[PDB]
RNA sequence: GGGAUGACCCCAGGCGGUAGGGGAGCGUUCCCGAUGCCGAUGAAGGCCGACCCGCGAGGGCGGCUGGAGGUAAGGGAAGUG
RNA sequence: GGUGGAGCCUGGGAGUGAGGGCGCGAGCGAUAACGUCCGCGUCCGAGCGCGGGAACAACCGAGACCGCCAGCUAAGGCCCC
RNA sequence: CCGUGAGGGAAAGGUGAAAAGAACCCCGGGAGGGGAGUGAAAUAGAGCCUGAAACCGUGGGCUUACAAGCAGUCACGGCCCCAAGGGGUUGUGGCGUGCCUAUUGAAGCAUGAGCCGGCGACUCACGGUCGUGGGCGAGCUUAAGCCGUUGAGGCGGAGG
């Protein structure tokens, strides 16, 4: 018996299609400037996940190193401090102490340096 | 109060009443996990060293959950290498109740 | 997770002039303060940048041998169009340039980088004709 | 109410009479009217004759009072070209398509008391 | 296949500075009017099966059904000159009410006319008794005399 | 055809963007005064025509 | 390794990849299953879906169209993506 | 000593039979070449995936199953970008 | 239709149960509409079932005239639409050399490709040789045919 390709192709391209919402132009139309975009966009994603996960480390320390230059010394000895202290804690994320609760922070900047004399 | 609770190899800044999600705890559906993972208070407790000795901050485990789905694809070219993988992350929801040390 | 993120900052005016200072050695702090990076909010994406006044240009000093030495260049879209001028005359004349372009190129490329830029008014002088607060920084 | 005309395969270019279309958007009949009279495209003429049997609808079918009406809307989308053979040299023949056009235009009514 | 289409075999257009793709003749798989690659052929789809398997699942496919205790072998048929009426009273006295399917097996050709039409009941001779219509079927009712040569059919 | 083509098919975008000096201008009208009609200036015009002046047909 | 073998749980390794080798699936046409079952209280096909299951190929469910066909489990064949 | 995606044996299926750079050792060459020919090694090939090197197959770091708004390091870096 | 000719050689199916195929009025020269009317249905209205995509319009939301681009992606923020959650859009920031083929090596200024839809390529016969699911075993097995079936299976040992 004979077996056409029916309703087959229609589908695996509208499936498609609906990943290329958004894109320019025949990037959303074409069956297949779809697909070509969608690689490079999946493949994008996913060392782009791997980034933001360095792009935050990066913010942090950043603002982090801001505030306790605020109190004299800087991000470098702020770290040798707390990492003395047994305070591996902080985690760069969460010295967003240095905006909530700046109080909190000088302490830490505090014990930090106490390590250190 | 205040309380900076670690878990899942993450910490997280809980209060009083709200959580979010964390990964698998392996805890009954509706029962009480105890963080006794614990570091900072809201009268400035800090750790002398890493956790504040007897301080714990109770969660109720609301409920388990996959994550919203990713697809994670791959793609190489000129070699004809493209993999799709579907991926979603379980978690538990946990309310904070109470930050007692 | 937090989006720790401000909301509209209030900016900071800033008066600046260690008239014999080695220009760079000004510039590379300048900038710091055009993208707001000594603060604690730092928001790379946004421009919570101070305003920066530098008055009594001309002035800075410079090291070695930097006039008919250090040479400024522009090319005009032409054939022969490059010229070059020694920084003895961007002294000489537009001397309100030379820290200018120091800083620029110490600012990042994109629309923002251009946009901090402004936020900072440079006068060889001293006299800065707009009385908007000052806390001068030394 | 509004009342809507529609002339299907016209036999000019869509792309060409859109041109006349677009002069009228959004105006009393009364507005339209003149302009159509003295612009000088051919495509006036059938969209003239469009708007104006539209207003006979208005009017003679929905009851919609002349001096009230406005040009609600109006598009013209391509109908199916002809397609001609046209010869060029050295026994080259192409083919030429004769676009035909699908001209609506919808009255409907203004302010009030 | 492209051999067997209608279409000559004239060459198309030079192969050579047309401008256009290279060809031969319209009868090529990639022409729409031409021929269908590996399509079919007519072919025989028999081949020879083991008799001795053949004598083993005969054999086997009865027992499951005597094992089910649905095999019934009979020797009353009062229900004559096959119809269908008569056949069905019999039936009920037999206790076959129509609920499951029925393969009835016999020599006596009016009790096969007295089935048939039946649309619960498969209707067979002897000779005709294989697995298939056995085990498509529900429940199995065979002569005694039909029980004789299925015997013979084996040993 | 030969020597100069074009190497791109041209975008929606960048057609539609050419095209923007295309929109036509609404023909420019007054009324005829001594007669209650829209035509333009300078112009004789049947509806009315003029005054000691030529004009179609009028009683 | 358990072993109320549960294909369900602990323990330990590994899991870039072209030519290639192997292994498990998905889907299309047709056959038995069928004198059956679903279908006008709406089949096939089509247009949406931020919903559900699947690693994926896919499978559902919900609305809209459509207007008469479709076809389980478990097998079988091929003009099968 | 060494349980390793080690070895040995019998059989089914292959693809390859066009290499490239770098280091070291020779020949050719002019102690020329992104030269050319072998030898030992290594990588690219197939790791144009990740960090460094401004950019850059094969130099430095390092073998990418998936996820994290956690942590420690590698080369290389810490005046501004 | 093409070719002097031998010869070559297409395309093009489908209203609805029934034509009940739209009287009559309106704009128009007509073509086409708008009402009315038939029909279960007229976005079934006559190359009329279903009506996908490319392609072209109209309206609406978000958005853009000091920025530099394989067009995406990660992050924030704004505005828009049903709600402690989503959906749309994108301003600034970070990152980012199209797909296939061929190659030692391609974003490549090397090949192919306007785009969309359909058609389009590892098979079948008989031998062979491994493997595997089975049947019987020092045996195994039948071919052509003959009889029976009318989707029924038997017999047939020449032969291998």
């Amino acid at each position: 018996p004979r077996a056409k390709t029916g309703v087959v192709r229609r589908r695996k391209h509208k499936k498609i299609l609906k990943l290329a919402k958004g894109y320019w132009g025949l990037r959303s139309k074409s069956a297949r400037k779809a697909r070509e975009t969608l690689f490079a966009a999946g493949n994008y994603a996913y060392a782009h996940r791997k980034r933001r996960k360095r792009d935050f480390r990066r913010l942090w320390i950043v603002r982090i190193n801001a505030a306790c230059r605020q109190h004299g010394l800087n991000y470098s000895t702020f770290i040798h401090g707390l990492k003395k202290a047994g305070i591996e804690v902080d985690r760069k994320n969460l010295a967003d102490l240095a905006v909530r609760e700046p109080q909190v922070f000088a302490e830490l900047v505090e014990r930090a340096k106490a390590a250190q004399g | 109060m205040f309380a900076i609770v670690k878990t899942g190899g993450k910490q997280y800044r809980v209060e009083p009443g709200l959580k979010l999600r964390v990964e698998k705890l392996d805890a009954e559906p509706g029962a009480t996990v105890e963080l006794p993972v614990l570091l900072l208070g809201g009268e400035k407790t800090v750790v002398g060293t890493p956790v504040v000795e007897g301080a714990s901050v109770v969660a109720e485990v609301l409920g388990h959950g996959r994550g919203k789905k990713i697809l994670v694809s791959k793609f190489k070219a000129k070699v004809q290498y493209r993999r799709k993988k579907g991926h979603r992350q379980p978690y538990t929801e946990l309310l904070i109740k109470e930050i007692r040390g | 997770m937090k989006t720790y993120v401000p909301k509209q900052v209030e900016p900071r005016w800033v008066l600046i002039d260690a008239e014999g200072k080695t220009l760079g050695r000004l510039a590379t702090k300048i900038a710091t303060l055009l993208r707001g990076k000594h603060r604690p909010d730092w928001t790379p994406n946004v421009a919570m940048g101070d305003f920066v006044v530098v008055v009594n240009a001309d002035k800075i000093r410079v090291t070695g041998k930097k006039l008919e030495q250090k040479i400024y260049t522009r090319y005009s879209g032409y054939p022969g169009g490059l010229k070059k001028i020694p920084l003895e005359k961007m002294l000489a004349t537009h001397p309100e340039r030379v820290l200018e372009h120091a800083v620029k190129g110490m600012l990042p490329k994109g629309p923002l980088g251009r946009r901090l830029f402004k936020r900072l008014k440079v006068y060889a002088g001293p006299d800065h004709p707009h009385q908007a607060q000052r806390p001068e920084k030394l | 109410m509004e009342a809507k005309a529609i002339a299907r395969y016209v036999r000019i270019s869509p792309r060409k009479v859109r041109l006349v279309v677009d002069l009228i958007r959004g105006k009393s009949l009364e507005e339209a009217r003149n302009i159509l009279r003295y612009t000088n495209k051919r495509g006036a003429y059938f969209v003239a004759k469009v708007l104006e049997s539209a207003a006979a609808n208005a009017v003679n079918n929905h009851d919609m009072l002349e001096d009230r009406l406005y040009v609600k809307a109006a598009y013209v989308d391509e109908g199916p070209a002809l397609k001609r053979v046209l010869p060029r040299a050295r026994g080259r023949a192409d083919i030429i398509k004769k676009r035909t056009s699908h001209i609506t235009v919808i009255l409907g009514e203004k302010h009030g008391a | 296949t492209r051999g067997e289409v209608a279409y000559s075999g004239r060459k198309i257009w030079p192969q050579k500075h047309t401008g256009r793709a290279r060809h031969g003749d319209i009868g090529a798989p990639i022409f729409v009017g031409g021929g269908v690659v590996f399509g079919p052929k007519p072919r025989d789809y028999s081949y020879t099966l083991p008799k001795k398997v053949r004598k083993k699942g005969l054999a086997m496919a009865v027992a499951d059904r005597a094992r089910e205790g649905k095999l019934l072998l009979v020797e009353a048929f009062a229900g004559v000159n096959g119809k269908t009426k008569e056949f069905l009273a019999w039936a009920k006295e037999a206790g076959l009410d129509g609920s499951e399917s029925v393969l009835l097996v016999t020599g006596n050709e009016l009790v096969r006319r007295a089935a048939r039409n039946l649309p619960w009941v498969v209707t067979l001779a002897p000779e005709g008794l294989n697995v298939y219509d056995i085990v498509r079927t529900e429940r199995l009712v065979m002569d005694l005399d039909a029980w004789e040569v299925f015997q013979n059919r084996i040993g | 055809a030969k020597h100069p083509v074009p190497k791109k098919k041209t975008s929606k975008a960048r057609r539609d963007a050419r095209r923007s000096h295309h929109a036509l201008t609404p023909p420019t009208l007054v009324p005829c005064p001594e007669c209650k009609a829209m035509k333009p200036p300078h112009t004789v015009c049947p509806e009315c025509g003029y005054y000691a002046g030529r004009k179609v047909l009028e009683v």
